[PDB]
Parts: structure tokens; C-alpha cells; sequence
């Protein structure tokens, strides 16, 4: 077996603030890669065509990705890392907008 | 502070970090390097891109380097993300045919179109929730 882990589920979105988004997720289910860390990944439509990458080294199922902009619209993904490379992607979240600045 | 246990003559080898804990010195690999047979104090690069690999994915051209590595988009493709790129900018050429109110995504296969927030559909309508 040298495969990377399976693919996460879909981060959902925890909590919101004017600069950041909480995200929550689950390891694929079936049997597979041991997962040694999390990459995520973050797309908004007013930042560019490609998306960046935002957190790496995570040991967590949750974290935060802080330094955004407000009243923006997010998506997000995540990648499972493991000891042969990384998962293909998760699903994508549902969009959502920072709290913005008043 | 305590005492520089580290200091105390050499420890750690190359790609390695001498670390001063309470009662001993410790050495860790630097972000990118792992021991070369089983002791943290002598480190080697990770090669991202040795064989059976997949730190790298779709279109790209694995780069190694070190302490890290680099997913190059295959001549003529045009970046995903870090780790993929895809033939076509589907979205920037109109080969698309994303709602107004829906974002398009360039994707390996394609592109996505999703509806923004408040909006409701498939991407390709949108409709105010
Ligand atoms: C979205 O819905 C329309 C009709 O409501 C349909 O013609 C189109 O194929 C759908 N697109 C997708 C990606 O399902
Ligand atoms: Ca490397």
C-alpha cells in the first residue's frame, strides 16, 4: 500500500467573524491511509482564479483560518496529508460571506 | 532561564535543531527533513517527488527542493491550485455558462458553477433565497 488517505468530508462552517471562518470536517471513512495532518484550501471569487493555500500542518478536525477580508465571500477545501502525498480534495463548503466592517 | 544544554558541544547534525528542555538537549528535524535512519539528530530532505509519491496531483510536474517541493503546471495548463492544474481557463474564455449570481471555478475536469451566497440553485440559475 502506497497510497495517499482517503478525502475528507465537506468542511462545514462553525462560526464567523469580520476577518475569519471556523471550519469542521471528518477523515474519509473507509479503511485506508493513515492521516498525519490536514491542508486547507480557500477560493473567493474577488481573490484570484486559483486557490490558496491557507493552513497546513493541521492536527485538528477544526481551525480557524483568520487574515481574511471582510464582507467577502469564501469556499473552502480540504486535503488529507499522509506518508505517500495528499488526498485529492474534499467537497467543497457552502459559500459564505465574512461579517463585514460596519 | 535553565541551563544551555545544547551548548554544551555538538548534538545535532545538519537538518537538525538542538532544542533546550528542562534536563537534556533534544533534536528535532527541520520542516521538510526526516531522519535518515531513525534518529532525529541526522536529517535528510523529504523527496516529494520519489517514485509512488502524491504530494503532487493532476497536470503538474513535481519539483523537489529542500525543506519542500513544487507542483509545476504541465506546459500549456493553467493552475487549479498548488497541487493540480487543468488544460483550459474555462471561466476567463466564456466556456462556461455559470448564473450571473453564480461563481465559476476552473476545475481538472472543467469548471464549477456555484450559486452565491443568499441565492439558491444549481449554478447554472440562481435564484434569491
Ligand atoms: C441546472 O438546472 C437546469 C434546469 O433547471 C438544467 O438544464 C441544468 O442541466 C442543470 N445543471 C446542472 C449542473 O445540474
Ligand atoms: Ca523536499
Amino acid at each position: 500500500p502506497s497510497s495517499p488517505p482517503g478525502a475528507p468530508s465537506q468542511p462545514v462552517v462553525t462560526e464567523i467573524t469580520k476577518n475569519s471562518i471556523t471550519l469542521t470536517w471528518k477523515p474519509n471513512p473507509q479503511t485506508g491511509a493513515a492521516v498525519t495532518s490536514y491542508v486547507i484550501e480557500a477560493f473567493s471569487p474577488a481573490a484570484g482564479n486559483t486557490w490558496r493555500t491557507v493552513a497546513d500542518g493541521v492536527q485538528l478536525e477544526t481551525h480557524t483560518v483568520s487574515g481574511l477580508q471582510p464582507n467577502t465571500i469564501y469556499l473552502f477545501l480540504v486535503r488529507a496529508v499522509g506518508a505517500w502525498g495528499l488526498s485529492e480534495p474534499s467537497p467543497v463548503s457552502e459559500p459564505v460571506r465574512t461579517q463585514d466592517s460596519e | 532561564r535553565g541551563h544551555n544544554f545544547c551548548a554544551e558541544g555538538p548534538k545535532c547534525g545538519e537538518n537538525s535543531e538542538c532544542k533546550n528542555w528542562n534536563t537534556k538537549a533534544t533534536c528535532e528535524c527541520k520542516s521538510g527533513y526526516i531522519s535518515v535512519q531513525g534518529d532525529s539528530a541526522y536529517c535528510e530532505d523529504i523527496d516529494e517527488c520519489a517514485a509512488k509519491m502524491h504530494y503532487c496531483h493532476a497536470n503538474t510536474v513535481c519539483v523537489n527542493l529542500p525543506g519542500l517541493y513544487r507542483c509545476d503546471c504541465v506546459p500549456g495548463y493553467i493552475r487549479v491550485d498548488d497541487f493540480s492544474c487543468t488544460e483550459h481557463d474555462e471561466c476567463g474564455s466564456g466556456q462556461h455558462n455559470c448564473d450571473e449570481n453564480a461563481i465559476c471555478t476552473n476545475t481538472v475536469q472543467g469548471h464549477s458553477c456555484t450559486c452565491k451566497p443568499g441565492y439558491v440553485g444549481n449554478g447554472t440559475i440562481c435564484r434569491a433565497e
